[PDB]
C-alpha cells in the first residue's frame, strides 16, 4: 500500500 | 472512467497512510515521513515537486479530493494498459509475440470486420516500426494510443 | 483514413471501445 501510492507519486 | 465506493473508501486509507496527523491534508513533512519510515530520505525539493505534481490549487498541501483525482487518473492509465495489453495477446492469436498478417486478417474477422489481404498488409505496413513484417507488442500500443 | 481506406489505428481504437 505505501509502495503502491509512492509509484505514482514518484516524479 | 470511474471509482465505485468501496474503491474511494480503499483510497481513503491508502490517503490515511499519508496523512499521518488526520487533518484532511498531506503536507511536505507528512509525505518526507512516510518515505523515511520506508528507508528513502528525498530532499525538500524532491517532497515539493510531488506535492506539487498532485497540488491542483497551488496551496501546498495535498487534500483527500487532489489525492483522489490523482489516484483515479492513474487508474484509468493501468486500466487502459490491461486492455490494450488484452487487445494485443486477442490478436497474436498463437501467443509468439508477434501479430502476423494471417493472424490479422482472421482475428478481425472473428472480431466483426472482413478485410481484404490488400487492406491488411496496408495496416501492416503503418504499424511496422522495425521492419520485419509482423506487429510487436510496441507497435501495437503506439497505434492504439495513435 | 490514407486515401479510401481506413487507418489501422482507427480500427483498433474503435475495436477497443467496442
Ligand atoms: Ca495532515
Ligand atoms: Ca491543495
Ligand atoms: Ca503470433
Ligand atoms: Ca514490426
Amino acid at each position: 500500500k505505501f509502495s503502491e501510492v509512492l509509484k505514482r507519486l514518484r516524479l | 472512467d470511474q471509482l465505485t465506493e468501496e474503491q474511494i473508501a480503499e483510497f481513503k486509507e491508502a490517503f490515511s497512510l499519508f496523512d499521518k496527523d488526520g487533518d484532511g491534508t498531506i503536507t511536505t513533512k507528512e509525505l518526507g515521513t512516510v518515505m523515511r519510515s520506508l528507508g528513502q530520505n528525498p530532499t525538500e525539493a524532491e517532497l515539493q515537486d510531488m506535492i506539487n505534481e498532485v497540488d491542483a490549487d497551488g496551496n501546498g498541501t495535498i487534500d483527500f479530493p487532489e489525492f483522489l483525482t490523482m489516484m483515479a487518473r492513474k487508474m484509468k492509465d493501468t486500466d487502459s494498459e490491461e486492455e490494450i495489453r488484452e487487445a494485443f495477446r486477442v490478436f497474436d492469436k498463437d501467443g509468439n509475440g508477434y501479430i502476423s498478417a494471417a493472424e490479422l486478417r482472421h482475428v478481425m474477422t472473428n472480431l466483426g470486420e472482413k478485410l481484404t489481404d490488400e487492406e491488411v498488409d496496408e495496416m501492416i505496413r503503418e504499424a511496422d516500426i522495425d521492419g520485419d513484417g509482423q506487429v510487436n507488442y510496441e507497435e501495437f500500443v503506439q497505434m492504439m494510443t495513435a
